[PDB]
């Protein structure tokens, strides 16, 4: 990779050949497009899959459901020129992209997608099946093929990480994950586009030896990278965050109109809550046990929340929204 | 608590643009999502979308993207509401509320709402009638006031200022406005005490006041 | 979108009685355990007011004859005992998803005992009659139910020509309807009949109800 | 950083915001250059260290002894005024950069800066990474250390991994490693060879590593990463870095042969392809390594990686890195 | 074994620039590094850089970093080396010679030498004038040739292609070069057979045999 | 930079004995235990030739009298026993470290019995004198030391003016020297005076050699 670049906070600007990892969550326009090499043979890998008890599958990232919209008219044309009655239906996306124990391999319905289902279960649906093969270009193309192994690591092409400046960034198509050292070394901002449930792969993580899962802020099991990059002094993993939100924005910093406070005589960690009640009341006052300020917030569309170990000063958490 | 004020109505020509307005006392920066809503006369809600003043968060609906613009003003806490080019199926009552974000809250409180009539028609300040009856007494007598001949609607009718009243919805004839409104009040009372017929047309600013006496 | 379906279109319900509307949605409005749900009551020309928030909360300080129920896309309003003070329209709403939507409205109307119409005829005015124009009023005040149809005599002719109508809302109080008939004519054409006649034929008698005047 | 970028190989253009990591060794002329930020601070800390018993210092980073060459006068004069007589005098560099066992600390005599060993003035003696960066042909300002570590300063370090091609650079490093079926190193670039630990904060890959199979070693700046590896290969404990300066690649050395062979020589010191008359040896071997064959380049020809032997050339002809 | 051909001699005006040649016969891949040196008539020998004709590997002295350039053809195995800005501190003798990388081997071969000289005189073909002794004789006559007023250096004076010659180094006179050459032979020998002195001026590519008689 | 400095400067040696020549080193040459260091014989009008390679090695085909020894900083040549061959300039040479360094160099003159200069004696030629110039020659040739000073008689007075004299090299067989001197006039000059003679001094004789010639 060769160019320029202008560092607004640095105030340069640098040229020369190296590597450019962009930020490919707060792009304007969708800059990359999953399509697949063969959409036939997915045809015949969801043919196989269907005899063999898979009613349907869950896609990792996001920009896979969006293949799965605009492919299946043609896999359904496909499929019924092949002689075969079974019909595909991909819905929309919740907020975790929950991962499935089956997968494909190199009158009746298929479901891709969309919501929870008793008659579809997670269990007998495929999940990460698909890997890149190469790149388009001018928007951006990527193709992507049948996967040979089964495994639960997200798709090692789409991930990227850097650190310079004592700023370091693990990002994806999906994730933008900033940590710096201010004092300590410590995570500071996250954005997230999709929350997926794969694993961080080793091999594009920074500072992963002597990790603690259970100081890991993003969880391992929501595709956090397992890092000392990924820690806050204060604070545990994040297991039971507003993670439903499917798209949040991750910082350090009080909720609008709101005061957190550090004592004892607060409550104890539990699922996060929205400082704004169902009926839209304003929750002003919170606290924490043990944690450092600034306090751990999310902010999603439909509000501020705030991080496990944060509390309510005085209100009942009853009448409080839980991500649970 | 929160108290929503909207702008006066408006009458504005075919094309043309309007730009209304809604300040909000007792808000805080949490909630304070002015909701903006559009609603035909005896139709069906539109919601458009919400601005907060302090956030300058927006949303638009689809229906509403190119229509509607919605833009704020912090330290008078308003939210400013404008419709591009305008046409006939715009004109109705467009409501300003206080709500919340997407899984929060119900729409707690309400402005007044702004009556926005589209048309090529100039305004018009009507023609205010006593209505008063030698003939057979009672215990009760009724009396009225005929609105004539305005334009846009409306107009507001009041007795005294404070009895049993009853205002009649104005009709559209020959492209203008009519309407009328009654009262009635004992009869040992009139025509010993006075009463008056307060008609106020804001969209062309006149106030006309007639006292009720006997033919 | 989520399409609210409320049922039914228009009530019309007596004093005392149970009212239950009904709203009907296309998708789940059913999020975090709570069901994002709200009903409200719109008194004409006044913004819509809060009754139950989310499925089943009372709103503070209404009257707890109001109850709301049901879950995902079935709930129901119920209002027991109905009053007088009820005569609104009624309107279901969800904020699930966007875009925030609402029902179509239920009108509920009060049903009483029936009651004759208070007539009373009017003369175009003195100020009237130098402008130009002559309209000549008749008032029916107070009766129920709301149809009625109304019959002019002019000389002993019937007149069926320029004759406007407007309906009022039901009364509150009594709930009582109300009706204005006018007569438009040309200032000349009211001085070459010398008779005027108002006549109701109503539900209360077979024999109308006339109310007339002579120049 | 913001700003656009064209990839040759993958022969596409992006534009957009994040992190630029700059081949900071391959630049035909000095893209940085080291000053300190108190000249006068830098001489209290020299008197402080010779009251203390300290002869002089070793340089960490190759701009550092570059600095102390551009630096040297001040430094003496401004103990010349403060009548301190002692005199600093910087040499060259060495091969590897030598760790000194001493440090500096913030606030007829003679203080050696570089050059090669005495022992009139061992490292026993000599100071050694007591220098961070401040702030920032872009100037980069130096002030004096507060803990002694043996850990290279973690504000020139930098890493990337994208497209399946990893980095880890540094001013005077720059290591590349590549997926091609499997994950290992490919080339690698020296200007330097320093002798402090490269940090695992600034390390992709860094758990799960034997010491003893990273490519380039630990006590060499060498990242500890399973991207510091190379199938076949061991630590290259005596690699020829004494050249200083050199370019480590996987690929046959001009006008010779490597073959695989179990009756191949063990392991040891790295030779290089021409005797020291210029006759070159043609054939060779290496017992279980993979081939392309680990080489080096250096200012003085082509060596050979330690598993890398004569097939048919008796070693004690040949040139070694001892 | 490598043979190595350099180019002729060179005169060439200040502020000019010259670009010499040096092929190289029976060469391999792995050494072929051709050296450059310049050395002033009896002075010491600097060394200037090498270029790898296959391998177009090439390293400068610091001082002749911005005065040479070296360029190579493969297919002609052929060094070129071009000297930038001219001075009269340039005039001197370029050798072209193989050598080997950093610490590699010694200067092995070497071509024989191209002769630049920096000025801005004209290349003046010299006189040849023979030189011949009615005297005394012995078992011994010596015979010269004067070789006079010509520019540049050299010139290469030959005997009968192949007895005892001396050869004398050119002096310097009012801008032009004057040596002279002798050979001696028995004189049983001379003047019964004949004696011929050749001289070679290259640089004005003139070549000029004299024939030596006696007075 | 390594400086190789060489000793002696000049060096005079008798046939048959031992020379010794030492090149000092400022830095050592020694890497990988080896001593990167050279010796080469360079033949005037020639190119060097490489006699001893690395510090004690003899290069393929060079007579086993040479040797060469040292470490580190000093190094020794070694001819035993120096031969009429080896009349040339020596010169010591680095490939250590960049840049690769020469010495100075040693100029090695031979010593024989001493021997009588052959005095001859030659009038300006048929073709010069018509040009406008004359030049009268002399070469002594085949003498030793190479120490002598010459003197021109014209007429019996002495000339010391437009006088110029050259010395040849060492000659590679004899060990003998020669020298030529010139008299240059304008062709008028010549003829005005017409007796010549050329005189030799010489370490051989206290009476000078004698030759002369006359019109
Ligand atoms: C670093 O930490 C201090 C602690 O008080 C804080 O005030 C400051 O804003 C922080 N700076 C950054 C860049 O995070
Ligand atoms: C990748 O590996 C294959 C098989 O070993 C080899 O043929 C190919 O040249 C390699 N490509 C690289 C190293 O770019």
């Amino acid at each position: 990779d060769s160019g320029c670049v202008v560092s607004w906070k640095n105030k340069e600007l640098k040229c020369g050949s190296g590597i450019f990892i962009t930020d490919n969550v707060h792009t304007w326009t969708e800059q990359y497009k999953f399509q697949p090499e063969s959409p036939s043979k997915l045809a015949s890998a969801i043919q196989k899959a269907h005899e063999e008890g898979i009613c349907g599958i869950r896609s990792v990232t996001r920009l896979e459901n969006l293949m799965w919209k605009q492919i299946t008219p043609e896999l359904n044309h496909i499929l019924s020129e092949n002689e075969v009655k079974l019909t595909i239906m991909t819905g929309d996306i919740k907020g975790i992209m929950q991962a499935g124990k089956r997968s494909l391999r190199p009158n009746q319905t298929f479901l891709i997608d969309g919501p929870e289902t008793a008659e579809c279960p997670n269990t007998n649906r495929a999940w990460n099946s698909l890997e890149v093969e190469d790149y388009g270009f001018g928007t951006t193309n990527i193709w992507l093929k049948l996967k040979e192994k089964q495994d639960v690591f997200c798709d090692s092409k789409l991930m990227s990480a850097a650190i310079k400046d004592n700023r370091a960034v693990h990002a994806d198509m999906g994730y933008w994950i900033e940590s710096a050292l201010n004092d300590t070394w410590k995570i500071e901002k996250a954005s997230f586009i999709e929350v997926k449930n794969c694993h961080w792969p080793k091999s594009h993580t920074l500072w992963s030896n002597g990790v603690l899962e259970s100081e890991m802020i993003i969880p391992k099991n929501l595709a956090g990278p397992v890092s000392q990059h990924n820690y806050r002094p204060g604070y545990h993993t994040q297991i039971t965050g507003p993670w439903h939100l499917g798209k949040l924005e991750m910082d350090f910093d009080f909720c609008d109109g709101t005061t957190v406070v550090v004592t004892e005589d607060c409550g104890n960690r539990g699922p996060s809550l929205r400082t704004t009640t169902a009926s839209g009341k304003l929750i002003t006052e919170w606290c924490c046990r043990s944690c450092t300020l600034p306090p751990l917030r999310y902010r999603g569309e439909d509000g501020c929340w705030y991080g496990m170990e944060i509390r309510p000063l005085k209100e009942k958490e009853e009448n409080l929204v839980n991500s649970l | 608590e929160v108290q929503l004020q909207q702008s006066g109505p408006e009458l504005v020509k075919p094309g043309a643009s309007v730009k209304m307005s809604c300040k909000a006392s007792g808000c805080t920066l949490t909630n304070c999502f002015m909701h903006w809503m559009k609603q035909k006369p005896g139709q069906d809600l539109e919601w458009i979308g919400y601005i907060n003043p302090y956030n300058d968060m927006t949303k638009y609906s689809e229906n509403f993207k190119g229509k509607a613009t919605l833009t704020s003003d912090k330290s008078s806490s308003t939210a400013f509401m404008e419709l591009s080019s305008l046409t006939s199926e715009d004109s109705a009552v467009y409501y300003c509320a206080r709500g919340y974000l997407l899984r929060t809250g119900c729409f707690d409180y309400w402005g007044q709402g702004t009556t926005l009539t589209v048309s090529s028609a100039k305004t018009t300040p009507p023609s205010v009638y006593p209505l008063a009856p030698g003939d057979t007494t009672g215990s009760s007598v009724t009396l009225g006031c005929l609105v004539k001949g305005y334009f846009p609607e409306s107009v507001t009718v009041t007795w005294n200022s404070g009895s049993s009243v009853h205002t009649f919805p104005a009709l559209l004839q020959s492209g203008l406005y009519t309407m009328s409104s009654s009262v009635t009040v004992p009869s040992s009372t009139w025509p010993s005490q006075t009463v008056t017929c307060s008609v106020a047309h804001p969209a062309s600013s006149t106030t006309v006041d007639k006292k009720l006496e006997p033919s | 979108n989520i399409v609210l379906t409320q049922s039914p279109a228009s009530l019309a319900v007596s004093l005392g009685q149970r009212a239950t509307i009904s709203c009907r949605a296309s998708e789940s409005v059913d999020s975090y355990g709570y069901s994002f749900m709200h009903w409200y009551q719109q008194k004409p020309g006044q913004p819509p007011k809060v009754l139950i928030y989310l499925a089943s909360n009372l709103e503070s300080g209404v009257p707890a004859r109001f109850s709301g129920s049901g879950s995902r896309t079935d709930f129901t309003l119920t209002i027991d005992p109905v009053e007088a003070d009820d005569a609104a329209t009624y309107y279901c709403q969800q904020n699930n998803e966007n875009p925030l939507t609402f029902g179509a409205g239920t009108k509920l109307e009060l049903k009483r005992a029936d009651a004759a119409p208070t007539v009373s005829i009017f003369p175009p005015s003195s100020e009237q009659l130098t402008s130009g124009g002559a309209s000549v009023v008749c008032f029916l005040n107070n009766f129920y139910p709301k149809d009625i149809n109304v019959k002019w005599k002019i000389d002993g002719s019937e007149r069926q020509n320029g004759v406007l109508n407007s309906w009022t809302d039901q009364d509150s109080k009594d709930s009582t309807y109300s009706m204005s008939s006018t007569l438009t004519l040309t200032k000349d054409e009211y001085e070459r009949h010398n008779s005027y006649t108002c006549e109701a034929t109503h539900k209360t008698s077979t024999s109308p109800i006339v109310k007339s005047f002579n120049r």
